[PDB]
């Protein structure tokens, strides 16, 4: 069942650039030390990203809330995390996000990671509980909250059993590219470890295909799921969520756009430029290199 | 003089074919079979995957009107792979049936069913008249005949609602200008030949750059290396030498291609190992001779070419002409029908990378490196 | 179908391909005979080891040829 | 698509199988085990190996099975001896490719290695 | 060096489009389709790649031109201002020719 | 001398060819055709001949 969430609060959001960010391999060829021109949809340079902490907090005392709200899904969607223990749990997708049409869930419930699509009754605040120190011992125990019925479940996959383990500033990055056309479902992911980062630092990683899903739904719109480090009732003393927000996540949005890729002698991609961004990359653009004489 | 008089090419040997493992039965018997098929706004979607599918009994059951093919021949259908093939199943009028071929204007093809202007595959349309018609009429069967616009192609269109014919709002409720969202389908067996039940089925095939799981009943021969053979992975053939390539792929890579319209490598499809493909030889093949005042011997030059191969290459099989003529490389290519010698001369039939050739003193065709000129010394 | 216009291509290249030969020929073999300079070096201290030929490399060429080789991918 | 496995074969009773579900490229995971599965019953663990080196095995598989992997082949190896016909299933090998912190197994595709003397 | 190396690159670049038909690939069209079909799509192929190799030929034809005029006067250079001492004016550098 | 006479020979043996037509002759093709098929024979032969 779902339950309700009481301290809301407000503070206005914030915004972070995305130098050189969020690059993927469009098909499924091999280059070696050539430079090759694409055509598909990326994340452009210099994008602005909205910023969403995960602990919406007032205060450093432990004045909280979650920040999850329902966002658009245009042509794709562009998604970082960067935390340390583990608050972000997966995503929601669908148009209404209630029982009149389907909705497609990939929840990583502690123990395996579940993707149905069913057309599930969604809550207005999906979360799942963690009971990390609730208990008398110290040891994490979930709790799923995500939606009420749940029927026509056309497609189902579980994962083998696994659990995380810790025993703290080994903040991780992992980002994402959804994108659903012809009616299949593309997953890209990569993973980069980091360490004392305010927010998404620059550089250059290119995302590997992870999965191709066979949904075939309509999307318009999607959410997020955060993992409730406290109760609802009356959680503890207080700073309930974990260090008062570090966790936090980024998104953008694909737009139809044309890179120079450039494969080295690996087969890895390692660089690339926006020909649409500035005539310095027009110019690199029609030129094909990137290094321009006088 | 020397005279190109036409090329030469390794001819292949040997023809292998590489299909994946899969051993199992399409379903198309649920699809034709069925007892209930779809109305014609709403119809029908079954994916067909993993398995092969023998399209030859199809081709010869007899039991259906129409096997109009596009983009393929129905007798090639076996030899190809798909990565997956969709089925769509309604019933229609047999007037009707033309209106599913693509780039046409019709009622059932811009407000029921739009086939894409690049559309690839195949329909299949045969008479129900014994089943989906009955004595008091099957009026199951809907009718969409007013839209707002036309469908884009592989759209379905379930809303019901009242669509405005006039400027009045019907607001969900009939009356002027408003009509029925779906007319029903006067399936009698009293109608005419035209007016009798069709079932039509359209199967749409996928053929992408990925992993196929509808490969036609093939069967898989083993991989020879080393040699000039035509090969035929997952589909794609072509002709080349293949060997064991290096190149680190990407668990989800497929291909390879450094100039963007030759694929230099593969991947084999039962055994995941990578080799790269060659072209197996070719070069021109040029005639050194004097002129028919000094003799008819002749000597032969195989352009650009390790000649091990050149007794293989391609009844006029003179191939090695003189094999007693010691053959030998040069950077041209290696001269056949002709003796070296280490005098050197001015050039008069000029051959390449400082080789010449001429006929002389018995006589015979020589080859030798040219001498610029009389030494001296001021 | 088309006749023969696949052999005025191969005709035209080789046309080409024989010219580029007339060309080097015509620039380069214009002396009859082979002259070499004495060991000695008595030029009255004009001083030409910068474009002589060099019999210490491997290829038999000057200094400057080298750097000229070299420049030129 | 990422990850694909082949391979198989039949055998008679108390002989040796060498199976590798060869992985497609090099890949990285956390536990890359082998699973089985045979008609009437559900899926079990058989044995798995770790990045670390942890070879967690089965209750019915000890001194007769043993898992190795080459990091230059990219590959493991399970090392399947004295074979009985209840071993008979259809062999996968899971993946343990990390996804929202692990997850997304790659078992689905697999491989018949069935233990009959006929 | 560098328009002759792009000149190649363009005549093999340009093997990879349709000119109309449905593939770039001759043995994609063969293996698909039926001759009376087949015959329809290689012949825009045909007509496309006859075009491209025209086009390469007579552009290698006005470089060829270009590059014998500059060989002329390479010979020409080499038998004056070598072979003698030649009394025109800045032909063989900027001064009075000394060798 | 002779790049201009096997210039003018290529030039008239070209005639000989259908580039893709029913025939190479046009009298042939426009004694035996109606207007709607002799066009396409004719523009057949046009572009090649131009
Ligand atoms: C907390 O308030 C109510 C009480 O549980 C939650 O329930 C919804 O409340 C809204 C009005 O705020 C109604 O329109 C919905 O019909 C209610 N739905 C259900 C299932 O009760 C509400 O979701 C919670 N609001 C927040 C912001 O957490
Ligand atoms: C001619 O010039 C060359 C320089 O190009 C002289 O070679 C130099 O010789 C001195 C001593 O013999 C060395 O220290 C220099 O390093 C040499 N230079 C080079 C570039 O090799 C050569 O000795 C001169 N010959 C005569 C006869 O004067
Ligand atoms: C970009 O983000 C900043 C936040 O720092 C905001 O002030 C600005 O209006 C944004 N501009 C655009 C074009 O999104
Ligand atoms: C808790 O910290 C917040 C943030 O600075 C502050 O506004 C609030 O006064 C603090 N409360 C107490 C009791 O110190
Ligand atoms: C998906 O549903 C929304 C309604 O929420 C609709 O506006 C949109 O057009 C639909 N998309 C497609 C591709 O049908
Ligand atoms: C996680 O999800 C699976 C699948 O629905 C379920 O069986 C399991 O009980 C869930 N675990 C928790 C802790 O909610
Ligand atoms: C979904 O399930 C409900 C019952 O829970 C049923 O009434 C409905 O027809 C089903 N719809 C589909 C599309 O399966
Ligand atoms: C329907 O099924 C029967 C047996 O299951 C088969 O004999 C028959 O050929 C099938 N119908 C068609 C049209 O193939
Ligand atoms: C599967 O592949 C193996 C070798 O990769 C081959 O020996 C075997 O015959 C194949 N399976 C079938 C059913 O042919
Ligand atoms: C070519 O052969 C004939 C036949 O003996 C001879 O008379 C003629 O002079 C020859 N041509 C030359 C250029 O010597
Ligand atoms: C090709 O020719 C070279 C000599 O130029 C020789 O060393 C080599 O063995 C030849 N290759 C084959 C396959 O015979
Ligand atoms: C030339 O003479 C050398 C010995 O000086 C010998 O090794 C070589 O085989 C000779 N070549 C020919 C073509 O006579």
């Amino acid at each position: 069942q779902c339950v309700n969430l009481t301290t809301r609060t407000q503070l206005p959001p914030a915004y972070t650039n995305s130098f050189t960010r969020g690059v993927y391999y469009p098909d499924k060829v091999f280059r070696s030390s050539v430079l090759h021109s694409t055509q598909d949809l990326f994340l452009p340079f210099f994008s602005n990203v909205t910023w969403f902490h995960a602990i919406h907090v007032s205060g450093t005392n432990g004045t909280k809330r979650f920040d999850n709200p329902v966002l658009p899904f245009n042509d794709g969607v562009y998604f970082a995390s960067t935390e340390k223990s583990n608050i972000i749990r997966g995503w929601i997708f669908g148009t209404t996000l209630d029982s009149k049409t389907q909705s497609l869930l990939i929840v990583n419930n502690a123990t395996n990671v579940v993707i149905k699509v069913c057309e599930f009754q969604f809550c207005n605040d999906p979360f799942l509980g963690v009971y990390y120190h609730k208990n008398n011992k110290s040891w994490m125990e979930s709790e799923f909250r995500v939606y009420s019925s749940a029927n026509n479940c056309t497609f189902e996959y579980v994962s083998q059993p696994f659990l995380m383990d810790l025993e703290g500033n080994f903040k991780n990055l992992r980002e994402f590219v959804f994108k659903n056309i012809d009616g299949y479902f593309k997953i890209y992911s990569k993973h980069t470890p980091i360490n004392l980062v305010r927010d998404l630092p620059q550089g250059f990683s290119a995302l590997e295909p992870l999965v191709d899903l066979p949904i075939g739904i309509n999307i318009t719109r999607f959410q997020t799921l955060l993992a409730l480090h406290r109760s609802y009732l009356t959680p503890g003393d207080s700073s309930s969520g974990w260090t008062a927000g570090a966790a936090a996540y980024y998104v953008g949005y694909l737009q139809p756009r044309t890179f120079l890729l450039k494969y080295n002698e690996n087969g890895t991609i390692t660089d690339a430029v926006d020909c649409a961004l500035d005539p310095l990359s027009e110019t690199k653009c029609t030129l094909k290199s990137f290094t321009v004489e006088k | 003089g020397i005279y190109q008089t036409s090329n030469f090419r390794v001819q292949p040997t040997e023809s292998i074919v590489r299909f994946p493992n899969i051993t199992n039965l399409c379903p198309f018997g649920e699809v034709f079979n069925a007892t209930r098929f779809a109305s014609v706004y709403a119809w029908n979607r079954k994916r067909i995957s993993n398995c092969v599918a023998d399209y030859s009994v199809l081709y010869n059951s007899a039991s259906f009107s129409t096997f109009k093919c596009y983009g393929v021949s129905p007798t090639k259908l076996n030899d190809l792979c798909f990565t997956n093939v969709y089925a769509d199943s309604f019933v229609i009028r047999g007037d009707e049936v033309r209106q599913i071929a693509p780039g046409q204007t019709g009622k059932i093809a811009d407000y029921n069913y739009k086939l894409p202007d690049d559309f690839t595959g195949c329909v299949i349309a045969w008479n129900s008249n014994n089943l989906d018609s009955k004595v008091g009429g099957n009026y199951n069967y809907l009718y969409r005949l007013f839209r707002k616009s036309n469908l884009k192609p592989f759209e379905r269109d379930i809303s019901t609602e009242i669509y405005q014919a006039g400027s009045t709002p019907c607001n969900g409720v009939e009356g002027f200008n408003c009509y029925f969202p779906l007319q029903s389908y006067g399936f009698q067996p009293t109608n005419g030949v035209g007016y009798q039940p069709y079932r039509v089925v359209v199967l749409s095939f996928e053929l992408l750059h990925a992993p196929a799981t509808v490969c036609g009943p093939k069967k898989s021969t083993n991989l020879v290396k080393n040699k000039c053979v035509n090969f035929n992975f997952n589909g794609l053939t072509g002709t080349g030498v293949l060997t064991e390539s290096n190149k680190k792929f990407l668990p989800f890579q497929q291909f390879g291609r450094d100039i963007a319209d030759t694929t230099d490598a593969v991947r084999d499809p039962q055994t995941l190992e990578i080799l790269d493909i060659t072209p197996c030889s070719f070069g021109g093949v040029s005639v050194i001779t004097p002129g028919t005042n000094t003799s008819n011997q002749v000597a032969v030059l195989y352009q650009g070419v390790n000649c091990t191969e050149v007794p293989v290459a391609i009844t006029p099989t003179w191939r090695v002409y003189s094999t007693g003529s010691n053959v030998f490389q040069t950077r041209a290519g290696c001269l056949i029908g002709a003796e070296h010698v280490n005098n050197s001369y001015e050039c008069d039939i000029p051959i390449g990378a400082g080789i010449c050739a001429s006929y002389q003193t018995s006589q015979s065709i020589i080859a030798y490196t040219m001498s610029l000129g009389a030494e001296n010394s001021v | 179908q088309y006749g023969s216009f696949c052999t005025q291509l191969n005709r035209a290249l080789t046309g080409i391909a024989v010219e580029q030969d007339k060309n080097t020929q015509e620039v380069f073999a214009q002396v009859k005979q082979i002259y070499k300079t004495p060991p000695i070096k008595d030029f009255g201290g004009f001083n030409f080891s910068q474009i002589l030929p060099d019999p210490s490399k491997p290829s038999k060429r000057s200094p400057i040829e080298d750097l000229l080789f070299n420049k030129v991918t | 698509v990422q990850l694909q496995e082949s391979g198989g074969g039949l055998v008679q009773p108390g002989g040796s199988l060498r199976l590798s579900c060869v992985a497609s490229g090099s890949v990285t995971f956390n536990s890359m085990g082998w699973y089985r599965q045979a008609p009437g019953k559900q899926r079990e663990l058989v044995a798995q190996i770790t990045a670390g080196g942890d070879t967690h095995y089965a209750d019915s598989v000890k001194g007769r099975f043993t898992i190795s992997e080459h990091r230059g082949k990219n590959a493991v190896y399970l090392e399947m001896h004295s074979l009985k016909p209840e071993d008979t299933a259809v062999y996968y090998c899971h993946l343990q490719v990390p996804f929202l912190g692990g997850g997304y197994d790659y078992w689905g595709q697999g491989t018949q290695v069935t233990v009959s003397s006929g | 060096v560098n328009q002759n190396a792009q000149a190649l690159n363009t005549l093999v670049k340009q093997l990879s489009s349709n000119f109309g038909a449905i593939s770039s690939v001759l043995n994609d069209i063969l293996s698909r389709l039926d001759p009376p079909e087949a015959e329809v799509q290689i012949d825009r192929l045909i007509t496309g790649r006859l075009q491209s190799l025209q086009t390469y030929v007579t552009q290698q034809l006005i470089r060829a031109a270009e590059i014998r005029a500059s060989a002329n006067l390479a010979a020409t250079k080499m038998s004056e201002c070598v072979l003698g001492q030649s009394k025109r004016v800045d032909f063989c550098g900027k001064g009075y020719h000394l060798m």
